[PDB]
């Protein structure tokens, strides 16, 4: 309301175990999973898509 | 290459009697054929200036030397675009071809190179 | 009494020295592994990759030994 | 090699510690107390600082005026300061005025009036102090830094306390505070300069013998802080200089990493454009900052408490469009404590610190402050030989291991004051706590 | 404030073509940049027009080009314009690169525009090679075959990559249709890199023939260089006219008017003239992979000029020895071109090897040595 | 958790290597899993199911 040294209430959001390795590791697991599926999705996409340039079925026949 | 390098190598040659006897006459002919004096330049006007070290050396020139350099560059640019050569007093005579900038760039580089060395010192 | 500080200049080039570079040698290793795995993953579909590299890996390698039955192959 | 610090105890458990210097003619005697604002709760926050004002407002014998006169007649001065974990009351005098000064200090600590009339008078003076700290930007920045790093915890509270408490502090709660906290087992009587130890112990037996002992005497410098990664922005476009502090949770006085954190701090070091030598310092951050005009100054710090600390940097800059570069380059220099530091930087910082820790003690007040701080945080004065050995034990592997667990990819507490539009949001600052190339 | 400065879109054009501050003493060799932009515009206009009449299928390709020549109104002009402007594009690009090397345009602070320039040159080669295949005459097919087979040299995967590029087991319809699509694309990529190298250049501005700063004496790009560019535009258009209208087939190979026949091999399979020096360098190395590496290195070695030039002075205007060396380098590059189209016979085999050594030794030995010695001569000679 | 963080996550080079290796495993195992599941839900319908008659 007036004093700027009285931090507003963040208790509804604060985690108690915020400084722990487990805490960070969980968020990096989510980031990592997302990076993993993006890598696997990119690989699948690139491989299937670029295969159009390999000899078509009529040519292989 | 650094001006420091060029100056040190030149000094090794100028020391050796044999070397100077064969190199100094070649260097003088080279300079004559180079033809920068025929556009009213001094040798140091030709040194590449788009470098931090050179920008610092140019900022340290005395104001007079700096104003005169600006005029020589403008004058040479006008000869170049006109396809003319200097005549008369615009030609740089050998006695006017002074190394006005070399001491400034050597001081700038001395500090720059000492800084690099000292950034790699190992307490013994 | 000490007259002078005691130090040497270590060899350096382009702002690198051996003490510093040596700290990064392992990191280049891991990046090399990352690049290796990534490259191999990208060409896993290439038949030669399977024939020459992937099918030779012990245990796992049988994943890449797959034959079309001759009855199902027009070519 | 400096003279040995002599240490004695009384029966109540008051420690007496002295370091004599026969080359000076002045002496600093005083009382270091292992107590401060952190010992208050939320309701009496501000009491310790309030008492400091009243300590000089008159005792049961000498009135306010008599007190003033007695000190004036001594010739030297008295001084006091209250921090979060420590309170100090000392007297600088002439050699032979030491018995007077010990007597006055003993009086103002044990026998202070705390008269309702004086409480009421100071209550306005302290209320005015709330609106004038506002000018001391470094203190504003550090107080917000503690408030956010230790959000809703005792270390997070200010020393002055809220306006509300200042209006409601009574002589009862003042008396209660100093009775609970100013006990003999928490106090050290310190003398430095022209003092005799044996004389000082006698003066202690004469004046501080009827001090209460605490019920459960813990050792000196005995304490759980839960650091909050967070930011306070106090933007003020009218100020010309930005003040920024960035810190992580640091080390306590008795951490095993205490010296490692000091060495790491010395690798970054300080910088001030106003000092002539600062453009030639070895620190990489110093070189970046000075070459690019990124800052007027920066000061690395490693503040310790009994059970936690803050390690970080305080920056001031007028370069309001390149605050981003200043913060970027600072945090990339911290990254290098994890990824790149070698024996080159570590041995250079050790050299600088071996002297620095000794150079700091250059007068009797500094010596007394050193004896008092060390006795109330560690329980003993650590000899320079021990300190030289602990510094020598710091290797480059220790620094890298410490930085990788304390700095690398960790949350920061960040405070910005002034024209800080160019300071990016929390995520972009915190993303510089690691390097994607590593 | 003038609209051309205030409006952000107009201001971008303004910064590049109108208020752009130029040195006052650029000579006519600074005109090749605008000629290259003109070639690029002509190739886009004629190329898009040919695409409206061309059929990429191998059964119809060669005949679609004959239909363009015979039936499409002004088709002959559009086709000859496109084919001859491809040669002019390379004359202008060699001139532009020769200017850059003589005047030290690759030196700091212009390393980035020069490095992007080297990629532009690689893109131009690929663009032109694919476009030449599209005719599907004898030289089209056999040139595609021999050049694409160089990829077979890549160890382990080379053969697989070739079959992947061809879309089959030899150059045929799949190859022709993919070359059409990529030939249409590559000029747009080339235009983007051409824009990138100009934006990179804009930080330092144009260099000038004296090699000194022009910050002391600037001229607006317009009207001075606009009107000076018109002279070379009209000179270019005169050369264009003489080839396109009076000798449209002088720069071509008669074998490309015979339809592709995978059975009959032409007497001599050579690239277009502008690729001939790189072909001579390839022949010089006996190993297949060695030759491919050498040939690519011959272009990528341009990237090291910023390092191997040790001069304290930018450019050759005042360096007599450097000017002699540059003259020999250029003439050697022309001789390599000639040796690219002779038969593999004595004594041209050994001569090709000697010229190839000279080509590389310019970058690796001679320029570093000569530039070092000239530094010393300038210093001692002016004391 | 500290150990896991320190080995696989702390260095980005190691984090990216772990992500890519995981993607490789995922890709191979997911392929096999879907193939089997697809064959079960479409049982008796596919050529592979009737091939034996011919
Ligand atoms: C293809 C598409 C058509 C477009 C044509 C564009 C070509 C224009 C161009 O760049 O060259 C013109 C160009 C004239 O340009 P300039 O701007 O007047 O001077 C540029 C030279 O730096 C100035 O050089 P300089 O002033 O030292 O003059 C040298 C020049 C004399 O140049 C004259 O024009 C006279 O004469 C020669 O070098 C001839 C060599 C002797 C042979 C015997 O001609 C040359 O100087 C060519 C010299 C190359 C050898
Ligand atoms: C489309 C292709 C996607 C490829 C991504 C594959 C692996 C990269 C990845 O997940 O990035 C995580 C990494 C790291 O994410 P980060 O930046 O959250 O992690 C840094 C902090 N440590 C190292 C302590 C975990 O991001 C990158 O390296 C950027 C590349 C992404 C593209
Ligand atoms: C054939 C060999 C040509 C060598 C040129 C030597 C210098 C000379 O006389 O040229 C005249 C001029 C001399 O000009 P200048 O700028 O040195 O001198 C002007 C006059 N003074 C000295 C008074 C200031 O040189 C040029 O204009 C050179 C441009 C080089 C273009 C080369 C194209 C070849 C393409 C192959 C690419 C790979
Ligand atoms: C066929 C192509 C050429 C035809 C266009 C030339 C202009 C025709 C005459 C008009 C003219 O001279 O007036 C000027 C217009 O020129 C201009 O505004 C343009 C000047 C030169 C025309 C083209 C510039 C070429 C430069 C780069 C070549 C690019 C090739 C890449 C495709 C303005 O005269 P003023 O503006 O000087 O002032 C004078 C006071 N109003
Ligand atoms: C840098 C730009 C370009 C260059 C250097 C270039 C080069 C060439 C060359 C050398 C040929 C062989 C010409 C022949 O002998 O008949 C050609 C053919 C062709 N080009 Fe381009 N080209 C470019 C841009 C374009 C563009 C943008 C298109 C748009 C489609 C295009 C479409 C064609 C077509 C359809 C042919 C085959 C018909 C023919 O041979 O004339 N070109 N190109
Ligand atoms: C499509 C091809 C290209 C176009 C349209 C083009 C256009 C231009 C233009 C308009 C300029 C400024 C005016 C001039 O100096 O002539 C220029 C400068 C330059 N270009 Fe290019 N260019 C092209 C290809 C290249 C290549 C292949 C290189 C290098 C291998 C290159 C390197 C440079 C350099 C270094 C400059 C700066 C020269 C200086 O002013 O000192 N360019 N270019
Ligand atoms: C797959 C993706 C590849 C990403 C590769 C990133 C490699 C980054 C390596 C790196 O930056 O090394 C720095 C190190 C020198 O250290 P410093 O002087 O920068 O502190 O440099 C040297 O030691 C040399
Ligand atoms: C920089 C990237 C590196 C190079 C990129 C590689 C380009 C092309 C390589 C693999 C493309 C062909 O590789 C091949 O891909 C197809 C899927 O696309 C796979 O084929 C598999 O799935 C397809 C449909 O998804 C089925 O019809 C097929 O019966 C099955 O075997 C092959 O098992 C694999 O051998
Ligand atoms: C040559 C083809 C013609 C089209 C022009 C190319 C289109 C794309 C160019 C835009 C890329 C951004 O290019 C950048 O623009 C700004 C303003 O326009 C220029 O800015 C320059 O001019 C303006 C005023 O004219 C000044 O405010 C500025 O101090 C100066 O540096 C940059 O020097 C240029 O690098």
């Amino acid at each position: 309301g007036k004093s700027t040294y009285k931090i507003p209430d963040f208790t509804p959001y604060l985690k108690k175990d915020r400084n722990t390795d487990a805490n960070r590791l969980f968020s990096y697991f989510m980031i990592g999973s997302f990076g993993m599926l993006s890598a696997a999705g990119a690989k699948a996409t690139v491989q299937d898509f670029l295969s159009n340039m390999s000899a078509s079925a009529d040519v292989l026949a | 290459a650094s001006i420091t390098s060029v100056v040190k190598t030149s000094e090794l040659i100028l020391k050796s009697p044999l070397l100077s006897k064969i190199v100094v006459p070649l260097a003088k002919t080279y300079v004559k054929f180079s033809g920068y004096r025929q556009l009213g330049f001094k040798m140091n006007d030709l040194i590449i200036e788009e470098t931090p070290n050179m920008q610092l050396a140019l900022r340290r020139l005395p104001p007079t030397e700096s104003y005169d350099r600006v005029y020589r560059l403008i004058r040479a640019t006008q000869f170049s675009l006109s396809h003319k050569l200097a005549t008369g007093n615009d030609i740089t005579k050998p006695e006017e071809d002074d190394h006005y900038l070399i001491p400034y760039i050597l001081d700038v580089e001395a500090e720059a190179f000492e800084k690099d060395a000292l950034d790699n010192l190992e307490v013994v | 009494y000490v007259k002078k500080p005691s130090y040497k200049i270590v060899p350096h080039f382009l702002g690198f020295n051996i003490p510093t570079v040596s700290k990064w040698i392992p990191i280049f290793g891991i990046w090399g592994a990352a690049a290796g795995i990534g490259a191999l993953f990208l060409i896993e579909g290439v038949p030669r990759t399977r024939q020459d590299i992937l099918s030779k890996i012990p245990i796992i390698g049988e994943h890449w030994i797959r034959e079309i039955p001759a009855s199902d192959n027009p070519f | 090699v400096s003279p040995k610090t002599r240490t004695s105890n009384l029966k109540n458990g008051l420690t007496i510690a002295s370091e004599s210097n026969p080359l000076v003619q002045t002496a600093t005697v005083g009382v270091w107390i292992d107590a401060g604002s952190r010992n208050e709760n939320a309701y009496n926050n501000g009491t310790a600082h309030f008492f400091e004002h009243l300590a000089f407002k008159g005792t049961d014998k000498r009135s306010q005026h008599q007190l003033e006169l007695d000190i004036e007649n001594m010739g030297g001065h008295l001084n006091a300061y209250t921090s979060r974990e420590s309170t100090v009351y000392y007297a600088k005098s002439f050699k032979d005025d030491v018995p007077k000064s010990v007597e006055i200090l003993a009086d103002i600590l044990q026998h202070s009036k705390l008269a309702e009339s004086a409480i009421d008078r100071e209550r306005e003076v302290i209320t005015r102090e709330l609106e004038e700290v506002n000018k001391q930007y470094e203190e504003v920045v550090f107080d917000h830094l503690h408030a956010t790093a230790f959000m809703n915890q005792p270390l997070g509270r200010t020393i002055l306390g809220p306006r509300e408490n200042i209006q409601t502090i009574t002589n009862t709660e003042l008396r209660k505070f100093i009775t609970e906290n100013y006990t003999a087992d928490r106090m050290v009587l310190v003398g430095a300069g022209a003092v005799d130890h044996d004389a000082l112990v006698e003066l202690a037996e004469k004046y501080f013998s009827h001090l209460p002992s605490s019920q459960s005497p813990v050792p000196l410098g005995t304490p759980i802080p839960n650091f909050v990664g967070s930011e306070v922005r106090l933007r003020d476009d009218t100020m010309p200089v930005a003040h920024i502090a960035i810190a992580v949770e640091g080390v306590s006085w008795t951490s095993e990493d205490y010296y490692t954190a000091l060495v790491a701090q010395a690798i970054i070091g300080n910088y001030d454009r106003a000092v002539g030598t600062s453009r030639h310092q070895g620190s990489r951050l110093s070189n970046i900052v000075s070459e690019n005009n990124l800052a007027n100054s920066f000061q690395s710090f490693s503040t310790s408490y009994s059970d936690t600390g803050l390690w970080g940097i305080y920056l001031t800059s007028e370069n309001t469009t390149q605050i981003d570069d200043l913060v970027h380059f600072t945090l990339k220099e911290w990254n290098r404590l994890s990824t790149s530091v070698s024996n080159l930087q570590v041995e250079r910082a050790k050299s600088q610190l071996k002297a620095g820790l000794l150079l700091s003690l250059d007068g009797t007040t500094y010596v007394a402050e050193d004896i008092g701080r060390q006795l109330t945080t560690l329980g003993r004065r650590v000899t320079p030989a021990e300190v030289e050995a602990k510094l020598e034990a710091v290797t480059e592997h220790d620094v890298r291991a410490w930085a990788q667990k304390t700095l690398y990819d960790k949350d920061i507490a960040l405070v910005g004051l002034g024209p800080i539009e160019g300071l990016y949001d929390y995520n972009r600052i915190r993303n510089d706590m690691s390097m994607m190339r590593w | 404030m003038a609209l051309r400065k205030k409006n952000s879109l107009l201001n971008m054009a303004n910064s590049y073509v109108l208020d752009s501050p130029q040195p006052s003493n650029l000579n006519y060799f600074w005109n090749f940049g605008s000629l290259l932009a003109l070639c690029l515009v002509i190739q886009l206009a004629t190329g898009i027009t040919l695409a409206m009449h061309y059929t990429s299928h191998a059964s119809l390709a060669f005949d679609s080009v004959e239909h363009i020549m015979r039936d499409v109104n002004f088709g002959w002009f559009i086709r000859y314009a496109h084919a001859n402007t491809a040669s002019f594009f390379f004359i202008c690009i060699y001139a532009h690169m020769g200017r850059n090397i003589y005047y030290g345009s690759y030196k700091t602070p212009r390393v980035l525009p020069w490095s992007i320039g080297v990629i532009i040159f690689l893109l131009l080669i690929i663009t032109a090679f694919m476009g030449y295949v599209l005719v599907f005459g004898q030289m089209s097919l056999w040139g595609a075959t021999v050049i694409c087979n160089l990829v077979s040299a890549i160890p382990w995967l080379g053969e697989d990559i070739v079959h992947f590029l061809w879309g089959g087991f030899s150059v045929g319809n799949p190859t022709l249709q993919r070359f059409f699509a990529l030939h249409y694309l590559m000029p747009f990529v080339l235009a983007v890199f051409a824009l990138l190298h100009l934006i990179a250049l804009h930080t330092a501005g144009s260099s000038n023939p004296l090699g000194i700063t022009s910050n002391v004496d600037k001229l607006s790009m317009h009207p001075y260089y606009s009107f000076k560019d018109l002279i070379t535009v009209f000179a270019f258009l005169l050369m264009f006219t003489l080839f396109v209208f009076f000798s449209p087939d002088k720069l071509g190979h008669p074998d490309n008017y015979i339809p592709a026949n995978p059975m009959v091999t032409p007497a001599s399979i050579v690239p277009e003239w502008y690729l001939l020096p790189f072909y001579a360098i390839l022949r010089a190395i006996p190993d297949k992979l060695g030759g491919v590496i050498a040939m690519v290195a011959a272009i990528l070695i341009l990237l090291i000029l910023p390092i191997v030039d040790r001069s304290i002075i930018r450019g050759n205007a005042f360096k007599p020895i450097s000017k002699l060396l540059f003259g020999f380098f250029i003439c050697n590059f022309l001789l390599l071109g000639v040796l690219g189209q002779v038969h593999i016979e004595p004594p041209f085999i050994v001569l090709g090897q000697i010229c190839t050594i000279f080509y590389f030794s310019y970058f690796l030995i001679l320029l570093p040595m000569v530039s070092t010695i000239e530094n010393i001569f300038f210093y001692i000679g002016s004391l | 958790a500290t150990t896991f963080y320190n080995v696989f996550v702390k260095r980005n080079s190691a984090f990216v290597a772990t992500i890519l290796a995981s993607a490789f495993v995922f890709d191979m195992t997911f392929e096999t899993a879907i193939d089997n599941f697809w064959d079960r839900i479409n049982a008796g319908k596919q050529w592979k199911d009737i091939r034996h008659k011919y």
